[PDB]
């Protein structure tokens, strides 16, 4: 993270579940304990149904992201669709090569029709995983153990929902960094679909 | 930091006969305290009755080595396989060490 | 219309052709005759050294790139030199870089695209020598024939420049026999000793006028000129 | 193959000379007279503004008499595009020089400093050269006043007095008649003037019809002034030899 | 590949002369007829708006352009060379100018860049010189309203008011008749008009027609108020409804 | 960016770009140099074709490279100018890399490559200058005369001139001048040399320029008065018979 | 005027460049050689024409893959399309590099007609003397693609090319009506083997050898490789019978 | 016009073909291989007699052990020659040693092709090729002596003698029946001096005509003219018996 | 001399033979296609001809989506056609990666027509032999079309066609459109509008047009998208109801 850019962290956690993929995150942008934006959206779409969880430099995702979102576009202007993963191999590229340059930790997630959803972590490494879901962020930390035991596969929309919704309070809650609102990003076959959830609820839970 | 250099120990002997010559060092390859390779020959013949050896980083002697009689082929392949004087490989090799001078 | 179509690599004839290529193509018949054979064993480089003069030497037309490698030229010798050194490199570099015999038939496809660059590539020219090229490795011995076209052929024999067609039929003429030769490279030789006869036409070969080189099994590419060749003479 | 397209500028005549030289210096006798003379006390700048109209705004018009420096301005023969250039380049090269050591360019050093400017189109680039040649008109320390010319070959010389475009050898002979060394500005402007009159291929030579300057040191100065003159003033003096 | 035309392309005529420089002309004097007209309060530029076809949608095709809030520029010629060199012109002037000065050049040195332009086209090898002639007009502080004409010469020259094209003979002998010093530019303006009528063969009128002036600076165009030194673009277009209203004016 | 190669052998193997430059040569006013014992001399006709020129800010058709070299040729002022530049920076260079100005001959080999270069050298034409050069060595004083031409040779004169009519004058110094006996007295080499040039300049005075270089970087040229007197001389002894 | 084919880039006076045409004579002059898209998967089938016996059999290999799932052959400046093929497993490289997926074939495709067109766009730059059938299974099925000298290909139900493409294209349309449902790959192995030998009576003057490959979704599983041994042999006699 | 790369119809290389031309144009040289050492000699062809043939060197000394000599269009040459020198003491900086005189040849002669207009394969920037011809003489401790005839081709052969330039086939046949290995250095300074005056238009002597050796144990060594005349005179003696 | 001819410079009448050459191998292909804007929307109508059965027919258009707005038919070379959509498929994500939002068609045309009218003016570029047609429902200007020449030069239209027969149906619509006054169709849904250019298609070329034939690509507020033969056929259909 480099000096007077504002820092992310907050909480992003992408699930797959057995309609698809759910992608949330917190909303809070932080510069030290001043909170520089605490709205503002992480969850970003490269992609039609392929899609982004950004952490790290706010500036380095945003950036990249359009340079991916671009060549996919791109890509995609040719070739259509790629998929979810190749698009995850777009970051991993620009992180890999500039990772030097890069402070970003990316879960890239996408709905495919053939995979349904899927998930792609590219921590600051540049290396790249698909799981059956991801978390990053600084409030990642408090909620491993939480996630883990509590995750499943192919849960419900909801079920995955709550799960998110409980993971990220929980970061939010013990995190300072992580806050702001749960914005939830839904993909399916049916479609994406954003979820917000206020703090009134969700850090109650 | 990277460290571009290490060290994989092991010393090496040169000595030159008068009208014999012999250069040895040891076998063994280590990284600190672990052996890398209690057999590791350390040594080379380049052609031409010409041996060589490097002691230090491995690596950079190994190329090096490689890249030296990679030197000899083309000095035969220029010179229409003449046998390379050993003074000159000197004279080359130094071109070949101070060419990475910095 | 010559003039027209012969003048420039990059431009084809009305039948879509390249005059130059085709004129570069002929100096190789102009060049001097080079001869080539394999065994499965083996494989036999067999060139007609050619002078200026008398008081001149006979200009070599094999060149060794490689310990399994190496080749022979009839044509506009830098070219091959070029390539040559060009070819060296790559089995140095196969050898550098993968610790790898050159792939004789790997080998060829390099120089049949490099050249290819000059055909297609405006300014240049295609190289002036057409190029017989043996090798022995993992997949055994190897003729390979190059053409300034790019095209690379793999023969148990032939020969290359001048009239080297008689002994091209002589060999095809003879396929059979040299390349169940095997071991026996003396015969590989003294076929390709005749076969090189065949196209002599002026002269007989003498001991400064044949060039051999052969690759082999447990043969490394070498070359055997003069007194070497006393034998087969 | 590209070969067909070259005119292949640069290359000699059998004879050793330059066609598109050659045909530089042909557009350059097609261009506007222009003439410029060294006087004694200073050096004198008149051109006429050649392809002329009503409409034509003048004031602002110069397609000919610009200045490279407050010591070096010039009269162009040729191209009014292409000088432009040179004539930026220079202006730059001169600053570049006053930059440099803080102090004027002899004019010279500017002079061939163009001069092999052309002549780079000369030797390679297959390249046309410039169809302009000029007027240079300096003041220096070292020769005081000083004219010179160009051509599109780079060759270039100085002039007591000298006129190009239209009508040279014309006005050359007038000129070289009616010159005298010791003339004083106001008597080289008229003789200009009455050359460029004479030499004029149209009716009457005009103030509308002409570009005009001076390098003279003035009298109150110590400060070599240039002046270009207004279309009246052009005008003005134009009366003031009787010309009218 | 690897451009291999390095060489000048128009070289110089046994006569002296460059004959695409020439064909230009040639080609600028095919260009459709347009004009420009310098006036005391003002300058003024016309052209004829060229259909191709009436499915085609005239005013998609702008032949008059505005350089900066003080410049705009017209041609007559291949529409495709004007196009091009206008972003240049537009973009030298921000780069060379603004984005130096942080302003709009004076009329003449961005006539003087833009010509520099053509000149170049003439010159370096592996291009021609562009297919038109350039009317430009604009106001400056010290130098006020001007008008130039540039061509493919990379030559240009001020102007009282002039014509490029086809009928600019006719129309600059009109012109010559009809100009004077004193002319406000609404009068010009409606010389423009009776002049470009003649030049005009089909449909005359604001569709058919491309007008645009130097006026006096355009708050109302400034996008914005709170700024008392800007008070805007001095250029303008002009609607067809503006020309149509000032073609019952006839 | 434009190599297009001009200097091309002929079907009979010859660069006529080259041997047009010697026709640029040959029409170049003449110019011509002699060693005196001790000395050089340089005359050069100033083109007559026109006059009223400022001769003062005229540069002179021969120039100095450095202070005991000088250079003068015969072809376009043009291409000289650039020969004429990059050598002034060469013997600088050898001045400051070398610690030490040039041998008129090191200068010499230097510049004819660079002729000799643009021969082989593609996208450009040759120079159309030949010329002859002149200077005695760092603490020598010997006369060192060398004729160059854009065929980039070079080589060693007792005397030579160079550029129209050359040949003539050439006969006439060819006999006139002997190996055995140089000139020795500048002005007897300059005498020689002026009556060489009316053998071309077609009489007059202004029309010719003078050099001499003399040892230890003393280089003079020599004004129509002296030419003059010269040529009053070279008159008389002419008409005396 | 004339010669508009004397130069690449130039276009003819009806907007053609005859310098590609004349590259697509030789392109029918190029061996005689065919592809299929079977069912799943596509075919590539070429006659190996056999210049002499010093040749050794199966050595040298027409044919060419891209990437592993990519085959490709052409009729033509063999060369020429090794020179373009190289590109093309440069351009998948760089694609999976990228893209991490191996290409599909119509991106693969669209990539090679740049590149080929390029080299209409310059009078400098010799088209190729080469048309590819190309093609393989990818992300969505197979496909089965001849590129042009012109820069331009198609989706084919069958591609012939070379030679004796007429007798091809005759027996590629009736096995398109005598199998619109699709073709088995091992079919499409036998037919062309038919094909080709038909496709020889045009070159029947010299023997020649016999090189398929293939794409299968299903028997290569969508890799691209050679048909071999009794398969080869099968389809050979299948087709020695069958042109009996 | 036509490509300088261009094939002839023939495939031979016009520019190169034509280059050979001016090389007959050039003086003739000659040079002769013996066991005691390589004789060299040359015309110098003064154009006119202020001309000072002192200045007129067409043979060059590379090194000690490697010289060579010129004839065509010479300065060409200059950069060969500098480049030449260059790779021996290259050769040497690298390889502290003298440069196998061949190796050093074949290196010169890879200059050859390398003119091209940006052409297809590589870059070698030059217009044309070289217009001189090179005699090439150095001994090494592997051949001894050798005689080596660079040529713009790119191509060079051994030469027990050879003769090159104007005269040079003449010359070439008196070579023919002239040499034998048996020659020794003056009688191939005598042969070669001789031959020379044969072919040589304006009567040999030391001013008109250049000589010259290499000698392993002195390697190059010029011939001053003296020594020259003594050869020429003596010659004139031998010449003169029957 | 008559080089001009083979290179781009001004003919001694100030004319470019190879661009007006380049307007020969437009028609070339021999494609008659058409563009109309409807009231919301833009439709393209184009021939679809398949000459071979091993051809891939689906694998056959002349219609290329560039964005995921703007669609664009070429007349010309299929390499060039092949060539010039990535060109500008290449622009578009751009300018969406530069300027943050969809390139609005003009300014792709605007862009590509500098190309031509850089190979217009370029020697060793040659220009391309195509005429390119964009159009895309613009949020700014809704249905807008723009076709672009080897020239460099394009404008908008109401609506055009372009092909061999390309002057009887401009006749066609422009009757049609004065007759209509109106610049784009009335009809709200592109399926009357692509059955009306069929219609008019088939009118001004007097031919009547299978599923196969004819070539469809369809401009909507933020899509382009091409029909299948079904809906080519749909439109067929009900175009065989009122007609």
């Amino acid at each position: 993270l480099k000096k007077g850019e504002v820092s992310l962290g907050t909480s992003i956690m992408a699930v797959t579940f057995k309609d698809g993929v759910i992608l949330g995150a917190d909303s809070r942008t932080t510069t030290g304990a001043y909170i520089a934006n605490r709205v503002t959206d992480k969850l970003t779409r490269v992609h039609d149904k392929i899609w982004c969880c950004r952490s790290g430099s706010a500036a380095d995702t945003q950036a990249i992201a359009d340079i991916v979102q671009y060549h996919l576009e791109l890509y995609t202007s040719q070739y259509g669709t790629p998929s979810t993963e190749t698009a995850a191999s777009v970051f991993k590229e620009l992180c890999y090569e500039n990772k030097d340059n890069l402070t970003a930790g990316i879960i890239v997630a996408g709905y495919d029709d053939k995979n349904k959803g899927e998930v792609y972590t590219i921590p600051l490494g540049g290396s790249v995983h698909k799981l059956p879901y991801a978390i990053a962020g600084s409030g990642s930390t408090f909620i491993y153990g939480y996630c883990d035991k509590n995750f499943r596969e192919n849960m419900s929309k909801e079920e995955t929902v709550d799960f998110i919704k409980h993971s990220l309070s929980q970061a939010i809650k013990w995190d300072g960094s992580s806050g702001g609102v749960i914005r939830m990003v839904v993909l399916t076959a049916a479609g994406v679909e954003r979820l917000i959830f206020y703090p009134d609820e969700y850090e109650q839970l | 930091q990277f460290n571009p250099y290490g060290d994989n120990g092991g010393t090496i002997l040169g000595i030159a006969g008068e009208d014999f010559a012999v250069l040895a060092g040891d076998t063994r390859n280590i990284t600190d305290y672990s052996i890398n390779s209690r057999y590791e020959p350390k040594v080379f013949d380049c052609g031409d009755n010409i041996v060589m050896s490097a002691n230090g980083f491995a690596a950079d002697g190994d190329a090096l080595v490689k890249r030296f009689k990679n030197s000899v082929k083309w000095y035969h392949f220029d010179h229409n396989d003449k046998k390379l004087s050993i003074n000159s490989a000197a004279r080359n090799i130094q071109h070949l060490l101070y060419g990475k001078r910095f | 219309f010559r003039n027209n179509y012969d003048g420039d690599t990059v431009t084809f004839s009305p039948t879509g052709r390249l005059f130059q290529v085709e004129y570069a193509l002929e100096a190789i018949k102009q060049g001097s005759v080079t001869v080539g054979l394999r065994s499965n064993t083996h494989a036999v480089l067999v060139a007609l050294k050619r002078n200026a003069d008398e008081l001149s030497s006979y200009q070599k037309k094999i060149i060794k790139c490689d310990e399994h490698m190496g080749l022979s030229l009839a044509g506009l010798a830098p070219d091959a030199r070029v390539l040559s050194n060009y070819l060296r490199q790559q089995c140095n570099y196969s050898s550098l870089v993968f610790n790898r015999k050159l792939a004789v038939e790997r080998a060829g496809h390099l120089l049949c695209d490099k050249a290819q660059k000059n055909t297609q590539s405006y300014g240049g020219r295609p190289y002036g020598v057409g190029l017989l090229i043996i090798g022995y490795d993992k997949s055994g011995a190897h003729l390979l024939e190059f053409q300034p076209s790019g095209n690379v052929t793999e023969l148990y024999g032939t020969a290359i420049g001048a009239r080297s067609q008689g002994a091209k039929t002589y060999l095809e003429r003879t396929l059979d026999t040299f390349i169940k030769i095997d071991g026996n490279p003396d015969e590989l030789i003294k076929a390709g000793v005749e076969a090189i006869s065949q196209s002599l036409r002026d002269e007989s070969l003498t001991v400064d006028n044949l060039s051999i080189a052969i690759v082999g099994k447990d043969t490394p590419f070498t070359i055997y000129d003069g007194e070497a060749v006393a034998k087969y003479i | 193959g590209s070969r067909r397209y070259d005119s292949r500028t640069t290359i000699f005549s059998p004879e050793g000379r330059l066609y598109q030289v050659e045909y530089a210096l042909e557009s350059i006798s097609h261009a506007g007279t222009a003439i410029g003379i060294m006087a004694s006390d200073g050096i004198v700048l008149a051109a006429e503004r050649k392809v002329t109209s009503t409409l034509l705004e003048q004031d602002t018009s110069t397609e000919k008499l610009y200045k490279l420096n407050d010591k070096i301005a010039v009269a162009v023969a040729g191209l009014t595009a292409d000088a432009e250039i040179l004539i930026n380049t220079a202006r730059i090269h001169a600053q570049n020089y006053l930059k440099t050591y803080n102090e004027d360019i002899p004019v010279e050093i500017l002079v061939r400093r163009l001069s092999d400017i052309k002549q780079g189109y000369t030797q390679h680039g297959g390249l046309r050269p410039f169809g302009v040649s000029f007027i240079y008109a300096g003041y220096d320390d070292r020769y005081g006043y000083q004219l010179y010319t160009s051509n599109p070959s780079g060759n270039y010389t100085g002039w007591k007095a000298i006129s190009v475009g239209a009508n040279t050898s014309a006005a050359q002979t007038l000129l070289q008649m009616d010159y005298k060394d010791d003339m004083k500005v106001d008597d080289a402007i008229e003789l200009a003037l009455k050359t460029l009159s004479k030499t004029t291929d149209s009716s009457a030579l005009t103030y509308d019809r002409l570009e005009f300057a001076t390098i003279r040191k003035g009298a109150n100065d110590g400060e070599v002034y240039q002046k270009i003159f207004k279309p009246q003033e052009i005008k003005d003096i134009l009366v003031k030899t009787g010309i009218t | 590949m690897t451009d291999r035309y390095s060489f000048s392309l128009t070289t110089f005529s046994p006569s002296g002369k460059l004959g695409q420089i020439d064909y230009a002309l040639t080609a600028v004097k095919q260009g459709v007829t347009s004009l420009g007209i310098k006036a005391t309060n003002g300058v003024v530029i016309a052209t004829e708006k060229k259909s191709s076809s009436p499915l085609a949608m005239s005013e998609t095709l702008s032949k008059v352009s505005l350089l900066t809030p003080d410049i705009g520029a017209v041609y007559s010629g291949m529409g495709p060379d004007y196009r091009v060199l206008v972003d240049k012109s537009r973009k030298v002037a921000h780069t060379s100018y603004k984005r130096i000065y942080g302003e709009y050049p004076p009329t003449k040195l961005l006539v003087s860049e833009v010509a520099k332009i053509m000149q170049e086209a003439t010159q370096s090898g592996g291009v021609r010189p562009f297919g038109v002639s350039l009317l430009i007009a604009g106001h400056d502080e010290f130098n006020g309203f001007s008008l130039y004409q540039v061509d493919p010469s990379g030559s240009y020259f001020p102007w009282k008011a002039t014509a490029i094209g086809k009928g600019s003979v006719a129309a600059k002998t009109f012109l010559e008749k009809r100009w004077n010093d004193e002319l406000e530019l609404e009068d010009a303006i409606h010389i423009a008009l009776l002049t470009l009528k003649e030049s005009v063969e089909g449909e005359f009128n604001g569709d058919t027609i491309e007008l645009a002036i130097i006026g006096d600076e355009n708050p109302d165009l400034l996008g914005y108020t709170g700024i008392p030194t800007d008070k805007g673009p001095r250029f303008r277009k002009l609607t067809s409804q503006e020309i149509n209203d000032r073609l019952e004016a006839l | 960016g434009y190599d297009r190669a001009l200097s091309i052998f002929s079907p009979d193997g010859h660069i006529f770009q080259v041997e047009y430059a010697l026709e640029a040569v040959k029409r170049g006013t003449c110019a011509v140099g002699v060693k005196g014992k001790n000395c050089v001399v340089l005359g050069c006709e100033r083109r007559s074709t026109l006059k009223l020129q400022d001769t003062r800010i005229t540069p002179s058709k021969v120039s100095k490279i450095d202070s005991h070299v000088v250079l003068s040729f015969s072809g376009l002022n043009a291409d000289s100018r650039i020969l004429i530049e990059k050598a002034r920076v060469e013997a600088q260079s050898h001045r400051l890399t070398l610690e030490d100005p040039v041998t008129v001959e090191y200068l010499t080999r230097y510049v004819a490559g660079v002729q000799q270069r643009y021969t082989q050298s593609g996208g450009v034409r040759p120079f159309g200058v030949s010329t002859l050069i002149a200077g005695f060595d760092p603490r020598d004083d010997e006369p060192k005369l060398y004729q160059t031409e854009p065929s980039g040779i070079y080589s060693s004169w007792s005397a030579q001139t160079i550029g129209r009519n050359s040949k003539t004058v050439r006969e006439f110094l060819e006999k006139n001048y002997d190996r055995k006996e140089p000139p020795a007295t500048v002005e007897e080499c300059v005498k020689l040399t002026v009556r060489s040039l009316l053998e071309v300049v077609q009489t007059g005075a202004k029309n010719i320029e003078i050099t001499v270089v003399k040892p230890d970087s003393d280089i003079v040229a020599l004004s129509s008065e002296e030419i003059n007197q010269y040529v009053t001389q070279i008159e008389q002894e002419k008409q005396e018979q | 005027g004339t010669g508009y084919d004397l130069s690449n880039s130039v276009f003819s006076p009806d907007g053609r460049n005859f310098q590609v045409e004349y590259a697509v004579k030789a392109v029918e002059n190029g061996t005689t050689s065919i592809g299929i898209k079977c069912n799943d998967g596509v075919v590539f089938a070429v006659e190996k024409l056999i210049t002499s016996k010093l040749l050794v059999p199966q050595k040298n290999v027409k044919i060419q893959v891209v990437d592993r799932h990519i085959g490709c052959v052409y009729s033509g400046l063999i060369p020429d399309g090794r020179h373009l093929v190289n590109r093309g497993r440069e351009e998948a490289a760089s694609f999976k590099k990228l893209y991490k997926t191996p290409i599909p074939i119509p991106a693969f495709a669209d990539r090679l007609g740049q590149y080929v067109q390029a080299h209409t766009l310059y009078n400098s730059v010799r088209p190729f003397g080469v048309s590819t059938i190309f093609g393989g299974v990818d992300k969505n099925g197979a496909h089965l693609y001849m590129l042009e000298p012109s820069g331009s290909y198609w989706g084919y139900k069958g591609a012939a090319t070379g030679k004796g493409r007429q007798s091809a294209k005759a027996e590629l349309e009736k096995l398109v009506d005598h199998h619109p449902e699709g073709l088995s790959a091992r079919e499409a192995v036998k037919q062309a083997a038919k094909i080709i030998y038909l496709a020889h009576e045009d070159n029947k003057e010299k023997d020649f050898e016999l090189e398929i490959s293939w794409c299968s979704l299903s028997e290569t599983n969508g890799l691209h490789k050679f048909v071999k041994g009794d398969l080869l042999q099968e389809a050979i006699d299948f087709a020695q019978k069958e042109i009996n | 016009d036509r490509g300088v790369s261009t094939f002839s119809p023939e495939g031979r290389l016009f520019q190169v073909e034509y280059s050979l031309e001016a090389i007959k144009l050039g003086s003739t040289a000659i040079g002769i291989a013996t066991k005691e050492g390589v004789v060299l000699g040359v015309e110098k062809r003064a154009t006119s007699p202020l001309l000072e043939s002192d200045s007129i060197e067409k043979i060059v000394e590379i090194d000690r052990h490697i010289g060579c000599a010129m004839s065509g269009l010479t300065a060409d040459a200059r950069s060969m020659i500098e480049h030449a020198r260059t790779a021996a003491v290259t050769h040497n900086l690298y390889y502290d040693e003298d440069i196998n005189v061949e190796s050093l040849t074949q290196s010169v002669c890879d200059l050859a092709l390398r003119f091209g207009e940006g052409a297809s394969g590589e870059e070698r920037l030059m217009s044309r090729p070289f217009g001189v011809a090179l005699l090439i003489a150095g001994h090494d401790a592997d051949d001894g002596y050798q005689l080596f005839h660079a040529e713009p081709s790119g191509t060079f052969y051994r030469y027990n003698a050879k003769a090159i330039g104007s005269g040079s086939e003449g010359a070439q046949a008196e070579l023919l029946n002239e040499w034998h290995s048996s020659l020794t250095l003056k009688e191939a300074e005598l042969l070669v001096l001789k031959i020379l005056k044969q072919v040589m238009e304006e009567k040999l002597d030391e001013n008109n005509a250049q000589l010259s050796c290499i000698t392993k144990q002195d390697g190059f060594k010029i011939y001053d003219n003296e020594k020259t005349a003594e050869l020429i005179k003596e010659l004139k003696e031998k010449e003169a018996a029957e | 001399a008559g080089y001009d001819r083979h290179i781009t410079i001004f003919s001694p009448e100030g004319r470019l033979y190879q661009v007006e050459y380049a307007f020969k191998a437009t028609n070339q292909t021999n494609i008659n296609s058409l563009a109309v804007r409807g009231k919301d929307c833009t439709v393209v109508i184009s021939q679809k001809k398949v000459p071979d059965k091993l051809l891939d027919p689906t694998t056959v258009s002349y219609i290329f989506c560039i964005s995921r707005t703007i669609g664009m038919v070429v007349n010309g070379p299929i390499p060039d056609a092949r060539n010039a959509a990535l060109r500008a498929k290449a622009e578009a994500a751009e300018f969406r990666y530069k300027y943050g939002y969809d390139m609005p068609c003009d300014v792709l045309a605007k862009r590509m027509a500098n190309l031509s009218q850089i190979y217009t003016q370029r020697a060793y570029m040659r220009p391309l032999g195509v005429i390119l047609t964009f159009v895309s429902v613009d949020e700014e200007l809704g249905p807008s079309i723009y076709k672009t020449d080897p020239a460099g030069y394009y404008v908008g239209y109401k609506a055009t066609a372009t092909g061999p027969k390309q002057q009887e149906i401009t006749t066609n619509l422009e009757n049609h459109f004065k007759k209509s006054k109106i610049d784009h169709i009335n009809e709200e849904s592109w399926e009357k509008v692509v059955e009306f250019a069929i219609t008019h298609m088939i009118d001004a070329l007097g031919t009547e047009f299978s599923k196969n034939d004819l070539e469809v690509g369809v401009a909507t507020k933020d899509k382009f998208f091409t029909l299948s033969a079904e809906n080519i056929e749909e439109r067929l259909v009900a175009i065989a109801e009122q007609d």
